[PDB]
RNA sequence: GUAUGAGUAGCGAAAGAAGGGUGAGAAUCCCUUCCACCGAAUAUCUAAGGUUUCCUGAGGAAGGCUCGUCCGCUCAGGGUU
RNA sequence: CCGAUAGUGAACCAGUACCGUGAGGGAAAGGUGAAAAGCACCCCGGAAGGGGAGUGAAACAGUUCCUGAAACCGUGUGCCUA
């Protein structure tokens, strides 16, 4: 229960390849003209599916 | 000893200048000085009549301005209020 | 098979009632995606015993709403309450529709916590 | 000549390995697509980096007179800065080391 | 549980102060060999 | 002085919810309503001990096992008859 | 004879901070520049922090500030690799 030796850096980056974090689902706005998440509504013209909320 | 040397300034805030009112005066007063050398000391100063005198005994604050610890000076503070046939102590003019 | 929301039988009930409640009072709160997801059936089956508009239907939604205060009108100053509301305002809005009296709108991800945000409203 | 732009900020109380992953998704792509993905993200770093970019950005095209629309991210980079050493009380009378890391983010943006 | 330390005012100075020190010739070596080292508290 | 273990163990008994407000920024600060807990105490006094931790106005570098517009924290003035 | 791990424990508010009921034990910590001439003013930000402009012989000397090695942490690329 205690490392035997320790670990290099090829070991280490080899094991961190896998520790990303994926990009952010979205596109633009048909009314606002910049982007916002899908299935979201946009904060910017506070409106979803062509109608504010 | 001296009137003048166990009396030693006014206290000026906004207690003090709330209680000038009432014929009430806060003042600074030695470490050493009963309050009846108070209020002999006053009325000998000011030629006033004093009806009682409150004596209070404060500590000092320890303070720091970098690296560096030390204490403020221990006070005295005293609250004496005049009969009221007496005169009025100015303090401010 | 419902859902548990991180709390005991009698702590989920408590939650439920109050939300249902704030709910029916606001006609638009916030909540997280979960709570939302859940509160919507227990407030359309309210609604529904509010359409049905009997005594009965009135006792059993009554064993459910928190009992608190609307607002006040001068009929003589007399609050009305939730249930009031529930059996003279809300329910007769939807007569004529059968089901689905509530909507939810994703928001985004709050800041404390990262959860995942909504909006219900019932219309 | 002077095609691209540079801000730092220095000595941010961010651990190094917590803004070298934020950081990596905007490398070498357009300024408004980059700002974008900052927004997207629900990391702690992301308000940071964002500030830091737009503040390349302005100072893009005051000082040296480029164009907004024609931007992309040449550089990212995070590196470190010092460290605040403090302890934990551990159990049985003995504490444990605790590190509060900071970092230095640079971004630099220039023309295509 | 209770620990070996219960603090006391009187306690202290009847035991460690500066006159039961004075009092007798061992302390009086004490507040000497104090002084030589140049403590800034005596007793 | 800096690494590996590693973004891993842990974050120290407990019921919260929504609506308004402030603010560059709010699960965590203020207000309202509902709910829940202790009640021979988790209530009210007073000794020992601590020694300004008390109040007001400002502040968010560090401290607070998260956040903080807040604080028993920092600054400046007061307060014990 | 020493030259900041050396020389007194102490080149710096040192028998101080801190530890202990007490006797007692007992540290760490030097250097901007010849001269503050210590960055007017503009831009991003709440601020911190930056990019220009200016002083300077030098700012890659900017209030642990002469020189700035190694461990350690990164960005780019020539050759190799399932
Ligand atoms: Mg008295
Ligand atoms: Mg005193
Ligand atoms: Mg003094
Ligand atoms: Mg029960
Ligand atoms: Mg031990
Ligand atoms: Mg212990
Ligand atoms: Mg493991
Ligand atoms: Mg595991
Ligand atoms: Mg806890
Ligand atoms: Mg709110
Ligand atoms: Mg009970
Ligand atoms: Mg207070
Ligand atoms: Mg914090
Ligand atoms: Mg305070
Ligand atoms: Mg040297
Ligand atoms: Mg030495
Ligand atoms: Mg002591
Ligand atoms: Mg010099
Ligand atoms: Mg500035
Ligand atoms: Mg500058
Ligand atoms: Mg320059
Ligand atoms: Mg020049
Ligand atoms: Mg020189
Ligand atoms: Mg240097
Ligand atoms: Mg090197
Ligand atoms: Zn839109």
């Amino acid at each position: 229960a205690v490392p035997f030796r320790r670990t290099s850096k090829a070991k280490k980056r080899k094991r961190r390849t896998h520790v990303k974090l994926q990009l952010p689902g979205m596109n633009e706005c048909s009314n606002c003209g910049e982007y916002r998440l899908s299935h979201h509504v946009c904060p910017e013209c506070g409106q979803y599916d062509g109608k504010d909320v | 000893m001296d009137a003048r040397d166990i009396i030693k300034r006014p206290v000026v805030t906004e207690e003090s200048t709330s209680i000038l009112d009432d014929k009430k005066y806060t003042f600074e007063v030695d470490t050493r000085a009963t309050k009846t050398q108070v209020k002999y000391a006053i009325e000998e100063i000011f030629d006033v009549k004093v009806a009682k005198v409150n004596v209070m005994n404060y500590k000092g604050k320890l303070k720091r301005m970098g690296r560096y610890a030390g204490y403020t000076n221990k006070r005295r503070k005293a609250i004496v209020t005049v009969t009221a046939d007496s005169k009025e102590i100015q303090f401010f003019e | 098979g419902y859902r548990k929301l991180g709390r005991t039988s009698s702590q989920r009930k408590a939650l439920l009632r109050d939300l249902a409640t704030d709910l029916i009072v606001h006609e638009r709160i916030e909540t997280t995606e979960a709570r939302a997801k859940e509160i919507r059936k227990v407030v359309e089956k309210l609604i529904t015993s509010g359409k049905k508009g009997d005594l009965h239907a009135r006792r059993q939604a009554a064993a459910f709403i928190r009992h608190e205060v609307v607002e006040v009108v001068q009929v003589k100053n007399r609050p009305v309450y939730a249930l009031q509301k529930l059996f003279d305002d809300v329910a007769p809005r939807y007569a004529e529709r059968q089901g689905g009296y509530t909507r939810i709108l994703k928001k985004g991800p709050r800041r404390g916590d990262g959860a995942p945000m909504v909006i219900i409203e019932l219309v | 000549e002077v095609t691209s732009a540079k801000a730092v900020a220095k000595t941010v109380r961010i651990a190094p390995r917590k803004a070298r992953i934020v950081i990596d998704l905007i490398r070498g792509k357009q300024v408004g697509e980059a700002i974008a993905i900052l927004k997207y993200t629900p990391r702690s770093a992301s308000p940071i980096i964002e500030k830091v970019l737009k503040s390349a950005i302005a100072n893009a095209e005051h000082n040296y007179d480029l164009d907004i629309n024609n931007l992309v991210v040449e550089e990212a980079f995070v590196d470190e800065g010092p460290t605040l050493k403090r302890f934990r009380p551990r159990a049985q009378g003995r504490a444990s080391a605790i590190n509060k890391r900071t970092s230095h983010i640079t971004v630099v943006v220039s023309e295509v | 549980m209770k620990r070996t330390y219960q603090p006391s005012k009187r306690k202290r100075k009847k035991v460690h102060g500066f006159r039961t020190r004075m009092s007798t010739k061992n302390g009086r070596r004490v507040l000497a060999s104090r002084r030589r080292k140049g403590r800034k508290v005596l007793s």
